[PDB]
């Protein structure tokens, strides 16, 4: 009922998995699920970003 | 009277190996052809010369 600027503390692990699914993640978009914990209002936290298979469809 | 014992154990081995084939084949064509049907369903593939 209330909007506050947010704010994304990083564990650096999900950009090191987003670089590797990026550089091995072969020019074709890929699609996965980002996985943190909804700390408060005003932060939030990604602990984890967690690998999808190779779904080369769309 | 263990030779039947070895093949008998060989041939529970032989339904493994053979539910091992079937799951080479089946479940590992469940990615190669889901994904190659949806690569021939992708779009009228491409037309093109060698």
């Amino acid at each position: 009922a209330v909007d506050t600027a947010e704010q994304v503390y990083i564990s650096s692990l999900a950009l090191l998995k987003m670089l590797k699914h990026g550089r091995a993640g072969v020019p074709m978009e890929v699609m996965g699920l980002m996985l943190g914990e909804f700390v408060d209002d005003y932060t939030v936290r990604v602990i984890d970003v967690f690998a999808m298979p190779q779904s080369g469809t769309g | 009277r263990t030779r039947l014992l070895d093949s008998e154990i060989k041939i529970m081995k032989s339904e493994v190996l053979r539910v091992t084939h079937e799951l080479q084949a089946m479940k590992d064509k469940i990615k190669e052809n889901s994904e190659k049907i949806k690569v021939n369903k992708t779009l009228p593939y491409l037309v093109s010369n060698v």
